[PDB]
């Protein structure tokens, strides 16, 4: 399971579809097409969200590393929440995909390209003026049969989504050339 | 009339309710002569069928019968917890008679 | 331009809709309701 | 035609609007002999019935009334938020007539 | 064959097409007697229904008259945006002949 | 009898498989007299329908009709691939004789 | 009654179990005059088939034969496992007597 911290509440979330990247109104909203690039999301830190910014949505291995970018992003808040998501192939591991170049290496983020559904997320819990409310919340439409025996995507699939700008020397070197989008390399 | 499943299932003989409280652990559904029915199970070790639509039966408990079943593959598709069943005892597996499901 | 990132970008977007597609069927599929075809014919 | 669900229950004698406004909270059906139904509960504690076919019912009903426990069925599986309802409210519980949903 | 709804609808007098572009704000089922119909409602006001069998439709339309039903309903629930809607305008609320959907 | 629907496809005369491999663009469907039928298109600008149930259908197919038109209205709201379909290049828009999924 | 899909399956002559445990993979649905059927296959390359309705299927058996079908479908779209499956293999492709799901 990842975790992800987030000021915003499970109604909104719900109303949204699941835990969308920056700009996404509905998770299916079709239409307003957003940019959608691995290496551009991973090097925007943002204020006030926990990286979620080009069509990505980004999530920690753990409850404390999670709590920890809670701790220091949304240190301003005085309730916010650290959702539990199932793994699946909507994500990629930033560090394994990008390689040489992850812009922010030894913090282990894990993306969900597109953002997180509403029946991938297992549960959450609540964070009181910083302090885990060690009670987890079941979301009652987290689809269990369906994610038991779903995983993350291997960065093999990951490597022509890469979104290395057109150069960026990975597209001429191991293993980014052997998966270079067509204007890449 | 009756308010709840155990009204409805003490109006009639040979039938018990048995709480169950959980998901259906699987579903057999069968198109096999004089064998068209549905068997479900649960962890518990509780078996249940719904009966081949037969004498038994008047004819307004033909379209329920298939509704039934439909209830039965859906709430076993969609993992739902069953409340309570009502099923006449004189039968093996024991046959389904009303399905309850709560929150 | 329309070289290296139109790729990425409409790569990223065919994986997306592909994978949307698993969850309408899981989430949409609880809503199918069957007919009785005999009865309707 | 009216154009509401309100408009539509205020043609019959003994109906009454129950504004809802959430979902089901139990529901159960029954196969039972004479006893072919569907009831619904609330958190509220309201409880309705949609009605064993009988006289009460002209030919066209018989169809509707099949299509209502379909759309109870899925309302509930789905948590799906229902807005009003109208029933009659000379039955015991009180039988249903229409549903809106809403949003 | 007509191959679009607009060309389709065009070969019906008392029709108009509707350019919704949006999802189902309402639905509302009845089973109430000689009301047994189905009506859907949008952000913009509008308001439309599926009619109850009557003389006006030839015995093919019957089957055609509850997949409709049965559109409608999964149509709202799983908040699918509606392009056009060919209605007969002789009707109120407008009649539905046909829906179209596009992705 | 036939495992493949290009088996199936080449046991009638004026038939042919067009690979898809596509999602369904847009879905029409129709209850107007004589025109109770249902049209689908691709993004590639085919444009296949059901036809109306006729002279030209045995009594096994009548069944038949209704389940594909079901299935076409789930698969469309799914938007899962649609991987080959067998149809009759004799009409217009080219009716739709068996469909195909995969994955 | 059996209460099982195996003890079920050997009650009748020229049946075999297979033990699927996995997805569909392939649904192929016909309503094709005379071969109006499903077929379905599975990655490990067993193909089945639902077969069409003749003179050697009993009146009860029609309404199950199209119960199948939908229950093809559901999972197929729901990519549910199947587990076991009970068939006639006096026919190519062995057609579906019973299927069983777990989970
Ligand atoms: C207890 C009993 O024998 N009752 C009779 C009915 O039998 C029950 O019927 C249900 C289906 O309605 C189911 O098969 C039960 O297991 C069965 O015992 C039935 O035969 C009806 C016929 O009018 O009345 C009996 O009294
Ligand atoms: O048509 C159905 C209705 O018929 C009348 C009766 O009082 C109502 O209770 C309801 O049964
Ligand atoms: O066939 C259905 C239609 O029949 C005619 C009438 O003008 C329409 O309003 C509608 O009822
Ligand atoms: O069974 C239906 C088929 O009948 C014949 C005709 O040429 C085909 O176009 C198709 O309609």
């Amino acid at each position: 399971r990842l975790y992800r911290a987030d000021s915003r509440p499970p109604d909104e979330i719900k109303r949204s579809g699941g835990l969308m990247p920056r700009g996404h109104n509905e998770y299916f909203d079709r239409g307003t097409q957003m940019n959608i690039n691995l290496y551009d999301h991973a090097r925007g830190t943002q204020t006030g969200f926990v990286r979620y910014d080009d069509g990505y949505v980004s999530t920690s291995l753990s409850l404390r590393s999670a709590h920890l970018a809670g701790q220091s992003i949304l240190s301003g808040y005085s309730t916010y929440y650290i959702y539990v998501i199932a793994t699946a192939p909507n994500m990629f591991n930033v560090n394994d995909v990008l390689g040489v170049y992850s812009p922010h290496p030894y913090e282990q983020e894990v993306s969900a390209l597109g953002g997180i559904p509403y029946s991938q997320i297992y549960g959450w819990y609540r964070v009181n003026f910083g302090v885990i409310d060690e009670r987890l919340h079941r979301n009652r439409e987290y689809r269990d049969r369906y994610y038991r025996n779903l995983n993350i995507a291997p960065a093999e699939d990951g490597y022509r989504l890469a979104g290395f700008p057109p150069d960026h020397q990975a597209w001429r070197e191991e293993p980014w050339i052997h998966h270079a989008p067509q204007g890449c390399g | 009339a009756p308010q709840t499943i155990t009204e409805l299932c003490s109006e009639y003989r040979n039938t018990q309710i048995y709480t169950i409280n959980d998901k259906i652990l699987s579903y057999t559904e069968s198109m096999a002569g004089k064998r068209e029915m549905v068997i479900i199970t649960f962890k518990s070790g509780e078996t249940f069928q719904v009966e081949v639509p037969g004498s038994q039966h008047i004819d307004s408990q033909k379209k329920a019968i298939e509704r039934m079943k439909d209830t039965l593959r859906i709430t076993y598709l969609t993992e739902t917890k069953i409340d309570k069943l009502c099923v006449w005892n004189n039968k093996t597996p024991n046959s389904i008679a009303a399905i309850s499901m709560k929150n | 331009g329309d070289t290296c990132n139109e790729e990425t970008q409409n790569l990223s977007t065919i994986y997306l809709r592909e994978y949307q597609s698993k969850v309408k069927r899981q989430i949409f599929s609880d809503y199918q309701s069957e007919v009785d075809i005999y009865n309707r014919i």
